C-alpha cells in the first residue's frame, strides 16, 4: 500500500524532484523550490494539471500520482 | 487459427457501437498479441484506431495473423443476437471467407452460431505517428458528450481553445453562439469527475461538429476521455478499455 | 343482445395487439359460449384463430349469435382509451351497426362510452381441421420471439428442423447464416422456462420470416408458445389464454 | 438592463415547451414587475398569454422595459443545454440584439453562456378582455389531457357540454363516436384529483381537436387546469404557475 | 391555523352568508336557509361546485374554501 | 394434493402404464420395462419429452404430469 509519492516541480528551465508522504502538506516542498530560485513563495502561483494549489494541501487531496508535476508560475490573478 | 472468447459478451458490441457511425468497412487484424483495426472515413479527415489486447479475453488464440474484413452494419446486426449472460467466441481458420460468432449460455441449452461472410477491403496507406502535442486534457466522457451535443445545435463548427487554467468550447452560428468554459479541478471524494490539463503550448483549433458527434459515441466504452491537441497535427480523442483503446484522430479545420 | 364485461380491461387490447399486424378486418362471432374470430391474411398463407371462452368475463351475455365486423386499426384506437383500473364492457343489440365499448371506473366518476360502426366483411371458406402433427414443442414465448427477431436479420426464411433431442433454427442469407440450437430441458426450480419436445416424426420446414415476425407478437398473451409442425399441413403456433387461445396457422414454404 | 435568475433552471424550458407547438415567434416583454408574452397563431383562433411574475425568480432586475423577440424553436434548442442542478440567468441590455442565457453550476466549474440573436416580430392588435363566463370548471390536467388525446382519434372536433352536475366531452367521426362523461366530486384524502364546476348558464361548444392537442401540453406546468367557457367569447384554458400562468384562449367553432 | 369558514347559500334571487367551523355538519346551515325560504329541507337539493351534498358533511369533508358557495335547488333526481 | 402419477413407457410397438409416487426415483420403473423387453437397462436410453433421464430422478425433478410418456430407445451417444 504505497505511502510515498515522487513529484516534480518545474518553472521551465529548472526542475526539482521530491519524495514525500501522500498525507503531507505541499508547503515545505513549495518553500524548498522557492528557496533555490531565490523567490518569495508568495511571489509564485503553483499549478497541478491546470489546478491552482495552496501550501495547505496534500497529494491525496489533489489525488496525485507517482511522477506528477507541479508547475510554478510568476504572480498574477490572470495569469 | 483464430479463437477469441470474450471476458464479457457485451463488450464487443459496445466497441463496435463505438465507431460504426464513423466508418462502415474495416479490417480487423488478429495477431498473437491481440486485435487491432484502423480505418479512415471517406473524407479522410478522421482515422479510427482500435486495440484490443489479449487481456480483454477469457481465452485467446491466434496462430498466424488473419485479416477479417467486416461490414460493421452486418456485424452490428449479428451482435444484437446476444443475451447479456452469454459467452461470445470469435472463430476463424487461416485464410477464411467467414468469421464465426458463437454465443453460448452456461447450461449450453441455447447455442447460437453466426457465420458472417468476410469482405475484401482496401486498407492502404495508414500513416500514424503522433508528434508530441501542445496540450493534453482529460474529463468525464459524458460531460464532453453533453458539451458537443449542446454546441452542435448552434453551428457545424466547434472551436476548442486552451489557456493556462481554462478550456473553452465555442460554437458560433446563424441563431447565435455559445461558449462552455470549464476549469480543471479535483474532487477527492468522487475523483472520476475530475478535469486535468497539461498545457505546454496554448492551442486554438476548430473541428467539424458532425465528426465530434460521432467521436462522442466512444462514451459507452469508458468514463473518461483524453484529448490531445496540437496546432500542427490531427487531434487525438482517446477512450481507454481494460487492455486497449479506441482512438479517433481528427484533422482540425483550416482557419479559413 | 351481447353484453360482455371483461375480467381485466387490458386483456382485450392485449388480444387485439396480438394479431392486428396479421389481418386488419375480422368478424368476431359472439355465441352463448364465448367469442370466436377467424381470418386469413391477403396472401392466404396465414390463418388467425381466436377463442375467448366465457370464463374470461366477469359477466357474459349473448342471447342470439351476432357477428361484429371490425377494422382492427379503428378498434385498436378505441382500446387506447382505457385506464388500467377501468372496466370494459362490450354491448351490442341483435343485428347491430355498432358495437359499444364502455369503460368505467369504480367510483363511476369517468364514464367513457365508444360506439364503433361495424363493417361488412366477407369471411368465407375457412377450412380448419388439424391432422395429427409430426412434432410438438413448447418453450418460452420470449425465447422464441428472440430467436425469430435475431434470425430474421439474416434472411427472409427461417428453417425449423427437429430431431430426436434437438430443435434447430436456421436462417441463411446474403451476409451469412445463423443457427440456433436448443435442447429440451426442465429446471424444477423455475419450471416456466422449460423446453419440451414430442417428436413422432422428425421434421424440416421453412417459413417466411415476415410472418413469424407477426406471429411472435402473441407473446404479450402468454409465457409459453406451443408449436405443432407437420410435413404435410400448416404449422400451428398457439398462445393460451385463461379460457381460450390465439392460434396462428402458417403454410410452410415449398422446398423450391 | 434585464437580469433574471430562475429559482429552478428547468422551469423556463417547461414554460416554453408548454406553448412552442402553438406559436413559434413571440415577443417577451420584460417590465419591472415580471415577464409577459402574447401571441396569436396563424389562423387567429388561438391566443397564448404568459405571465411570469417576479416571485418565480431567485433574483430579478428590469430597469426599463425591453422586448425580446424569440423564435421558440431556437430558444428550445438552447434550453436543452441545461443540467437540472444548474442555474439559469437571462441577461440583456437596453435595446439589445441579443438575449444571453447563462447556465451555472454551484462550483462554477462549468459555465455555459448562450447568446441568441433577437428577432423583429410584429405583435399588433392583441385584444384581451374576458367577459364573465357561463361556466368554470377545474380538473386534473392529466385527466383532461387523456380525454383530449383519446377523443381526438375519432374526430377533428371535440364538443364540451355542461349541465347542472355534468361535464360531457363528445367526438363524433367516420369510424364512430365517443363520449366521456365526468361528474364533479371531491375526495378529501387526495384533494388534488377533484373535479369542481360552477355553472351559471349551461354551455355547449365545439373546438378543433388539433388546437386542444396543443393546449394540453400545458400539463407539464401544473396539476390542474381551469376551463372557462362562454357561449359568446373564446374559451379559456388556464394553467397556473407559482407567480403566474399560462393561458390559452380558443375560439369555438361555429355551429355550422 | 384558521378554524372557521365563511360560506354563502344561494337559490338565485336570495342569498345568506354564514360562518361556521370547518368540522361542523352543514345540517343547521341548510335548515336555516330552508326556513327563511319557507321550504322543506327535503324539498331542496344542495350543490357545492356541482357536487350534491348531504346535511351529514362538513366543510373539510368537501374541502371547502373561505367564500365558497352552496347552491340550493328544487327537487329532482334529474335535475 | 395428488401424491401419485400415472406414466406410460413406450418403445414403439409395446407400452406399459405405471403408477408411482411423485417423489420416487424412476429406477424400478425403468428396470421393470427393461425386464419385459428382455434388455439391459444400460442397453436403453430413456427420454422424457426430448430430455434424457437417469434412474436417479423423480417425476417432480422432471416436473411430470399425470399421463406423461417416457420413451425408451436403443443405445447411442447420438442417437
Amino acid at each position: 500500500p504505497e505511502t510515498h509519492i515522487n513529484l516534480k516541480v518545474s518553472d521551465g528551465s529548472s526542475e526539482i524532484f521530491f519524495k514525500i508522504k501522500k498525507t503531507t502538506p505541499l508547503r515545505r516542498l513549495m518553500e524548498a523550490f522557492a528557496k533555490r530560485q531565490g523567490k518569495e513563495m508568495d511571489s509564485l502561483r503553483f499549478l497541478y494539471d491546470g489546478i491552482r494549489i495552496q501550501a495547505d494541501q496534500t497529494p491525496e487531496d489533489l489525488d496525485m500520482e507517482d511522477n506528477d508535476i507541479i508547475e510554478a508560475h510568476r504572480e498574477q490573478i490572470g495569469g | 487459427m483464430l479463437e477469441a472468447k470474450f471476458e464479457e459478451a457485451s463488450l464487443f458490441k459496445r466497441i463496435i457501437d463505438g465507431f460504426k457511425d464513423c466508418v462502415q468497412l474495416v479490417n480487423f487484424q488478429c495477431k498473437e498479441d491481440g486485435i487491432i483495426a484502423q480505418a479512415v472515413d471517406d473524407s479522410r479527415v478522421l482515422l479510427v484506431s482500435l486495440e484490443i489486447g489479449v487481456e480483454a479475453f477469457q481465452e485467446y488464440r491466434c496462430d498466424h495473423p488473419v485479416t477479417l474484413g467486416m461490414d460493421l452494419t452486418s456485424l452490428s446486426k449479428i451482435l444484437r443476437c446476444g443475451n447479456n449472460t452469454d459467452t461470445l467466441t470469435l472463430i476463424a481458420d487461416n485464410t477464411p471467407d467467414s468469421i464465426i460468432l458463437l454465443f453460448e449460455d452456461t447450461k449450453k441449452d441455447r447455442i447460437a452460431e453466426y457465420s458472417l461472410k468476410l469482405m475484401d477491403i482496401d486498407a492502404d496507406f495508414l500513416g500514424i505517428e503522433e508528434l508530441q502535442y501542445d496540450s493534453t486534457l482529460s474529463l468525464p466522457s459524458s460531460e464532453f458528450s453533453k458539451i458537443v451535443r449542446d454546441l452542435s445545435q448552434l453551428s457545424d463548427s466547434i472551436n476548442i481553445m486552451i489557456t493556462k487554467e481554462t478550456i473553452k468550447f465555442v460554437a458560433d452560428g446563424d441563431i447565435g453562439s455559445g461558449s462552455v468554459i470549464i476549469k480543471p479541478f479535483v474532487d477527492m471524494e468522487h475523483p472520476e469527475t475530475s478535469i486535468k490539463l497539461e498545457m505546454d503550448q496554448p492551442v486554438d483549433l476548430t473541428f467539424g461538429a458532425k465528426y465530434l458527434l460521432d467521436i462522442i459515441k466512444g462514451s459507452s466504452l469508458s468514463d473518461r476521455v483524453g484529448i490531445r491537441l496540437s496546432s500542427e497535427a490531427p487531434a487525438l480523442f482517446q477512450f481507454d478499455l481494460k487492455s486497449g483503446f479506441l482512438q479517433f484522430f481528427l484533422a482540425p479545420k483550416f482557419n479559413d
